């Protein structure tokens, strides 16, 4: 339940689709989750910043559709806040 | 509360060395350096050294390499400063500094006195009138040796209108007077004590002026 | 090793995105996408993260002032015959003063051809950045005993220099500037953001630090970077410019007792840092440039500076550099040498003397391969010497050159081999001449104001050993508003400078040193054609004649020893020494050289040596004669003349 | 090593005005310079740092300003209490240097000394001492002038002196003249007198003691 | 007479030979203080 899930401590082989919230949808918190054709519960900042990274590496993915996801992915990770995480309940889910 | 604590003085004969104790208290003693500098009677600050505490890095980098020897003790939060071969030329004020850099506190100071003489504590004598709207009485701190003094009145509730005049030198002890004054209605109706605090004999002297007969 | 979609919520929108990997780890074979995956802790709950962000040390101070950056490298000339570091011809450019450029893209090529590891997996980096692997170049550096290292990594793109100090316990302080464009920035990690990161930003550079809380506290008791001006500098200067600062601090530092056992100071480690920003400026104006060109005059001056700045960061520390060295440019420099006639360089322009002078010691590094390169720095300054007013303090202008041409000269000194001799004796005696009792005015103070004019003088490569510290406090500028320690501390420095023990770059070259018994005794050399002159108050010289000026009822003596063809005798001349004759048949005017080759001395009975001068042609001998340099007032100076013969002779009168 | 090189080692103002201490370095320092307060018998304390920041506490009275050689302490609206000796502080290099030190001086009116004179104690004169104490308190300017009389007649030696520095609340001199001598030679006489001028009073005041 | 710069020997031949893998050294590089 809740797709606001709660991060807990699978490779990246057997992973086919990842959803990632927007800055409202929970609160502020930055959660993402990863499937295999299973649901894992994952660490949003951390799971944008990979994605962003892989792309300016590889600069020769400038198609329209991966061009456009790039610039994406920097204006959602700009969204969150990591100050807003401030003493609050990071358990509020589980 | 960050406090530096010093010894108030030290006497050691020539050739010999000295301890030089800087006890500090209100902080984590090990986050901070602490620096050692060096000032004659007026005369200028010249910086000593500086030792990294809990790794005990020692850094001294002026002409005072061979004189200067920086040590630390975390338990008791202590660092230490050893001169080495003393001289009269090495006689003057020691201050430990705490290193944020800039020097955020400092100790109160640690004058260093080299001469072969003892340490004779001083015979302090009251000084009272034999009107006007105010009486004036004094404190007179004779024949001690080595310095400093530390003349307070009514354990400090009397700060006002006090004057503590330089010791001056003779006969190789040092003499000294200090002046209160304080409304003429109030003494003798309330009684108006010296304390005289002598570190190096380690006394503390009260005497209570009182009107002569 | 298969394909991942991507859906994510735009404003309200289900929106996808589909990233391939097949393709895309084809396209780009350096692409790991699973070593990233695996180094993002996708799995971290947000306490581990957080806990992760607030170990961070973070820039309160969070601004920057507003900087124009200055244009470095210039438009390609009319024309210019565009060069290719990868395929270096001859004969493409002709001369000198044929235009020429080098285009960047094959350029950069060669200066970062070494590929490694950016960012370490230490501890502090591995919570900031993803693991970088690129093509770079490094400055790295250690000091106390391996104890406290730095070095600066960086590319094309950015700069970024790392300290890290080992207290003799386990604990390694590590903090890590970078500097480059926002933009082409390096990768960052987690929740981080750079402008929580960043020290100082203006358009599209920025300064960012890297450390943690801890680790910031323990290098603020000895470490306050001006992270403000340290990012002015690193932006308004140029690429050369920048790097003649740096070289300057570590010269005046070096002749000091700075380097001897450098100290963990503000001032020291900053500078760590201003080095790497040296070579960064360099390899950032050429990557930044694009695929176009870069003219030939621009590489000369600007490789010029990192070769020498090169140079005196391994006599003070302990440096590496690898990465900045394009041997096509170093061919290219190499096959125009060819071209120039070596004897007659300093009857060009200065203009292209000095351009001449920088292809040649980036050309030819790491000197003892082609030894004739002497001869042209020896060509500039005769026809230096031959222009300048005799006994002035050396222009600003010819200050410069001198300082281009030096450098070749300093490195064969090192060698305990000859290199050629001739031609360097000369290069030292004309440097003796130039140094009077001006010259060593300006340059202390221009070592008290820190100024250009301490940097370089012709005296440092002089063969003049007789000057003490009270010897220059007497030449020293004696102004009231001037600091009276820095112009004493510039006398300890300016004398550490020449001291001929424990720096190797004074003497042991000429073959008349080793005719001398005592070397502290020795006071000047005057290396001429056939003979060099032994000027001491040592007696026992095995010259071949020994001449003894009157000295004085004082001062301990002054001998005049002729070595003939540089071959010693079997012991000293036995005997009362010789007098020196004298001369007053002799006319003010005249119209032929029947002065050159020789050497005229000016010396105090008291003072001692006081004014050299060599005559090299007519227009010296002119300047002695017409002038009033012979002036007899003075019964305590004399003036002594050294010939070719070997013979000395005093000049007592004039007709 | 660097000089941090206080030119001026006195300086004298009015309570109303303000000051500027100058600190010349001889190199570059960049802004790493601190400024420390050291008021008459204490211990230095820090008052800036960066050559422009104002440490927790003290009044925003004091400001700094500078960068490189030339660096000043600013002191706005001066007070009795800010008495003391400005030292300026280079921490960029090793060694670590500092200033001269800048003597801040305070102008006011002047003053007559409350004078007043103490007879030998019955104890110390029972310890085998007798010293006559005389207190010259609250004048200014610091020129005075103490002339001991015994029996009309003057005493010349076993007369020391002492002088305080401006004080913090009213910006006034104070001085103390110690005569001492043997008990028999206490005894032997029986009038002593402190005699003052200054130049507020042209007649010497005058106190005494039987 | 006169003083002139005492005669040099030519440069060597420049090698524009030698395949930038000979100039530099296997172009992979371990950074000394990580």
């Amino acid at each position: 339940a809740y797709p606001c899930c709660h991060v807990t401590q699978l490779a990246l082989e057997n992973i086919s689709d990842i959803y990632l919230v927007s800055n409202q949808t929970c609160d502020g918190f930055s959660l993402a989750s990863l499937n295999s054709p299973i649901s894992r519960c994952a660490n949003g900042l951390n799971v944008v910043s990979f994605f962003i990274s892989i792309l300016k590496r590889s600069s020769s993915a400038l198609t329209g559709h991966l061009r456009e996801l790039l610039t994406t992915l920097e204006t959602l990770y700009g969204s969150f806040s990591v100050e807003d995480l401030f003493g609050a309940n990071l358990n509020r889910y589980a | 509360e960050v406090k530096l604590q010093q010894s108030g003085a030290e006497l050691v004969m020539p050739g010999a060395s000295v301890k030089m104790s800087c006890k500090a208290s209100g902080y984590t003693f090990t986050d901070y350096w602490m620096h050692w500098v060096k000032q004659r009677p007026g005369q200028g600050l010249e910086w000593i050294g500086a030792i990294d505490t809990s790794d005990s890095y020692t850094s001294y980098n002026q002409k005072f390499k061979g004189k200067a020897t920086l040590t630390v003790d975390e338990s008791s939060s202590t660092a230490y400063m050893q001169l080495s071969s003393l001289t009269s030329e090495d006689s003057a004020v020691y201050y430990c500094a705490r290193g944020l850099l800039p020097f955020d506190y400092w100790g109160q100071g640690t004058t260093l006195t080299v001469s072969s003489a003892k340490t004779t504590p001083p015979s302090v004598y009251p000084l009272a009138p034999g009107t006007n709207s105010m009486v004036t009485l004094g404190c007179l701190v004779k024949g001690y040796f080595p310095e400093p003094v530390t003349v307070t009145w009514n354990s400090g509730s009397l700060s006002s209108g006090v004057h503590t005049f330089p010791a001056v030198l003779q006969s190789d002890l040092y003499t000294l007077s200090s002046s209160v004054t304080v409304p003429s209605s109030t003494w003798p109706s309330e009684t108006v004590t010296c304390n005289v605090a002598h570190p190096a004999s380690s006394t503390k002297v009260d005497k209570k002026i009182v009107p002569r007969d | 090793l298969s394909e991942v979609k991507l859906h994510l919520d735009i404003e309200g929108h289900a929106s996808h995105y589909t990233i391939p990997w097949t393709e895309l780890m084809a396209k780009v074979p350096g692409l790991s996408p699973e070593a990233l995956w695996r180094e993002a802790n996708v799995t971290e709950d947000l306490a581990s993260m957080l806990n992760r962000y607030k170990l961070i040390y973070k820039t309160s101070g969070t601004l920057g002032i507003a900087l124009a950056e200055p244009v470095d490298i210039p438009a390609v000339s009319e024309g210019s015959m565009q060069v290719d570091a990868s395929k270096v011809h001859p004969g493409v450019i002709s001369g000198l003063n044929s235009p020429a450029c080098m285009l960047s893209a094959p350029l950069e090529k060669q200066l970062f051809y070494y590929i490694g590891t950016m960012l370490p997996n230490t501890r502090p980096h591995s919570y900031v950045f993803y693991q970088l692997r690129c093509h770079l170049s490094y400055v790295a550096l250690s000091i106390n005993g391996d104890k406290f290292q730095y070095t600066g990594a960086m590319t094309s793109k950015f700069l970024m220099g790392t300290y890290k100090r080992v207290t003799e316990k386990g604990d390694e302080h590590v903090l890590s500037l970078v500097f480059g464009k926002t933009k082409d920035l390096p990768d960052l990690r987690g929740p981080f953001s750079y402008p929580s990161l960043t020290s100082a930003q203006s358009g599209d550079y920025s300064l960012v630090i890297v450390t943690t809380f801890v680790h910031y506290a323990n290098f603020h008791n000895y470490f306050v970077p001006n992270l403000k001006d340290m990012f002015s500098r690193a932006v308004t200067m140029t690429a050369a410019s920048y790097a003649r600062y740096v070289l300057q601090k570590l010269v005046l530092l070096e002749m000091k007792g700075g380097c001897r056992e450098p100290e963990l100071d503000t001032e020291t480690l900053t500078t760590m840092f201003e080095v790497s920003v040296a070579f960064f400026k360099v390899g950032h104006a050429v990557g930044e440039t694009g695929n176009g060109c870069v003219d030939l005059r621009w590489l000369a001056k600007s490789f010029f500076e990192l070769t020498v700045l090169k140079d005196i960061i391994g006599i003070c520390y302990g440096a590496t550099v690898k990465g900045m060295q394009s041997y096509g440019l170093e061919r290219l420099a190499a096959m125009l040498m060819a071209t120039v006639k070596m004897e007659e360089l300093g009857h060009l322009t200065t203009e292209k003397q000095e351009y001449a002078l920088r292809l040649a010691t980036v050309g030819y590094p790491k000197a003892g391969v082609y030894s004739g390169l002497i001869g042209g720095a020896t060509s500039v300054l005769l026809s230096a010497y031959n222009r300048h007013p005799l006994f002035q303090p050396l222009h600003t202008v010819m200050r410069e050159t001198l300082f281009i041409g030096s450098h070749v000269v300093l490195r064969e000194l090192r060698l305990n081999v000859t290199t050629q001799g001739p031609n360097l004796a000369l290069y030292q005696l004309l440097s003796t001449a130039l140094c009077s009792a001006l010259e060593i005015g300006e340059v202390l103070r221009g070592l008290a104001l820190g100024t250009e004019s301490g940097l370089f003088s012709p005296c440092y490569l002089s063969l003049r050993f007789d000057l003490t510290r009270d010897k220059l406090l007497s030449m020293a500028p004696q102004e009231a508003t001037l600091d009276q320690a820095a112009v004493s501390n510039a006398v300890d420095g300016f004398l550490g400078r020449l001291s001929l023990e424990r720096e190797d770059r004074d003497a042991w070259h000429l073959p008349a040193y080793k005719c001398v018994d005592r070397l502290d005794k020795v006071l000047m050399i005057i290396p001429l054609i056939n003979v060099t002159f032994i000027i001491s108050s040592d007696r026992e010289v095995r010259g071949s004649a020994l001449y003894e000026a009157s000295t004085t009822y004082l001062s301990s003596s002054l001998f005049l020893s002729p070595v003939i063809m540089n071959k010693c005798s079997q012991g000293a001349v036995a005997g009362e020494p010789r007098q020196i004759p004298k001369i007053q048949n002799f006319t003010r005017t005249q119209k032929s050289c029947i002065f050159c080759g020789f050497a005229l001395l000016s010396y105090d009975e008291k003072e001692g040596l006081e004014t050299t001068t060599y005559i090299t042609s007519q227009e010296v001998q002119n300047s002695i004669l017409s002038s009033n340099y012979f002036d007899f007032d003075n019964l305590h100076v004399h003036y002594l003349l050294l010939t070719t013969n070997g013979t000395v002779m005093e000049i007592a009168g004039l007709y | 090593d660097i000089v941090m090189t206080q030119s001026q080692k006195f300086m004298s103002t009015s309570v109303g005005d303000r000051v500027s201490v100058t600190c010349k370095a001889s190199q570059n320092v960049g802004t790493n310079v601190a400024w420390y307060q050291q008021k008459p018998g204490q211990s230095p304390k820090a008052l800036i740092y960066s050559a422009s920041y104002r440490y927790s506490g003290v009044p925003d009275r004091f400001t700094g300003s500078g960068s490189g050689t030339d660096f000043t302490l600013t002191i706005s609206n001066v007070q009795s209490e800010d008495l003391a000796k400005y030292f300026c502080q280079q921490y960029n290099s090793y060694p670590y240097t500092f200033g001269g030190g800048t003597k801040l001086e305070i102008k006011r009116a002047d003053a007559a000394p409350t004078v007043s004179i103490f007879p030998p104690s019955s104890e110390q004169l029972t310890s085998g001492g007798a010293s006559v104490v005389c207190f010259l308190n609250n004048f200014y300017p610091k020129d005075i002038n103490v002339k001991w009389k015994i029996d009309g007649s003057e005493r010349q030696n076993g007369v020391l002196n002492s002088w305080t520095d401006q004080d913090s609340k009213d910006s006034t001199y104070s001085m103390s003249s110690t005569l001492t001598l043997t008990k028999d030679e206490y005894e032997r006489h029986n009038s002593y007198t402190c005699e003052a001028t200054h130049k507020t009073s042209t007649s010497p005041i005058v106190k005494s003691f039987n | 007479p006169n003083v002139e710069v005492w005669p040099v020997d030519p440069p060597p031949p420049v090698n524009f030979n030698k395949t930038a893998e000979q100039e530099y050294g296997d172009k992979e590089v371990k950074l000394p203080h990580w």
